[PDB]
RNA sequence: AAAGACCAGGC
DNA sequence: CTCAAGTACTTACGCCTGGTCATT
């Protein structure tokens, strides 16, 4: 019988006690959210892993998929603005930083 | 190139539409004067969309040709895909 | 831009501390990057 | 058995749809083709 | 604690 | 001097979770 309306379900349901096991994989230990957290010491990029409040990785395949979109500045944000932004002062005569 | 002899599609590409809408929305959200009249529209994105539908966006698109030349198309001159 | 004799290392660049960061050991000690250790070896053998 | 007004509307729709189907300049065709080629390779069997 | 390695595991 | 037939480099999915261990 339908739980909501009380009407008999037209199809007859296959019901019986079946052994089920709960798994270690549980959402409370897998959910992660990142918003300008800790950064790496060397690359000054978001850390690695859920436990270190690290950011998700926007891998090579990700940028290729975004290039297929033709999403230029979303890619620029993902790879420059959302991740490590930086400014350098470079000479005009030589192309080397000053 | 000159205003005469323009060779591109008169239709505006979806990439041009997306970028011009983003730029106009950013300008509107940074206190730029609105072109179309707004009926209780506090969201700059919908304001920019309404501006596009009215062909009032004050932007000209510089289409770079592969040979190094360029052509200037106003959003009003381009005909909306939608 | 690039001359043949510049391809023989006579002056070795020393990367800045950003390239080879040191890790603060609770403020008591300071470990060094692998690049720093290689630089130490190079300076030792060069002085010798 | 189309009528004249129906035929005119059909011509207009043909023109509009064909103009819509034209590839938009600026479209990244290389990456799109590479992905459209590599995606079926995932579902393809390694054995012959 | 830092990056390094190894291991196990999810899709 | 100059052609085919042997010896060196260079690379093999995408993330994601964690636990342990030796140096520092
Ligand atoms: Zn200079």
């Amino acid at each position: 019988y339908n739980g909501f309306t009380g009407r008999k379900i037209t199809s007859q349901i296959f019901i019986g006690p079946t052994y089920y096991q709960r798994l270690k994989h549980m959402v409370d230990d897998k959910i992660h959210s990142r918003a300008r957290g800790p950064i790496q010491i060397l690359n000054r990029q978001p850390m690695e892993g859920r436990s270190r409040d690290g950011g998700l990785r926007f891998g090579e395949m990700e940028r290729d998929c975004q290039i297929a979109h033709g999403a230029a500045q979303f890619l620029r944000e993902r790879l420059f603005e959302a991740s490590d932004p930086y400014q350098v002062h470079v000479c005009n005569l030589c192309g080397i930083m000053a | 190139q000159a205003n005469q002899k323009r060779i591109t599609t008169p239709y505006m590409t979806k990439y041009e539409r997306a970028r011009v809408l983003g730029t106009r929305a950013l300008q509107i959200a940074m206190c730029a004067p609105v072109m179309v009249e707004l009926e209780g529209e506090t969201d700059p994105l919908l304001i920019a969309m309404k501006e596009l539908k009215a062909r009032k966006i004050p932007i000209i698109i510089r289409r770079y040709l592969p040979d190094g030349s360029y052509e200037d198309w106003g959003v009003d001159e381009l005909i909306i895909t939608d | 831009y690039a001359r043949p004799e510049w391809m023989i290392v006579t002056v070795l660049p020393v990367p800045p501390l950003s390239v080879r960061p040191a890790v603060v050991m609770q403020g008591s000690a300071r470990n060094q990057d692998d690049l720093t250790h290689k630089l130490a070896d190079i300076v030792k053998i060069n002085n010798q | 058995r189309l009528s004249g007004e129906a035929f005119d509307w059909l011509l207009g729709e043909i023109e509009s749809k064909f103009n819509q189907a034209i590839a938009h300049p600026g479209e990244m065709v290389g990456a799109l083709a590479a992905q459209s080629l590599g995606e079926p390779a995932t579902q393809m069997t390694l054995n012959t």
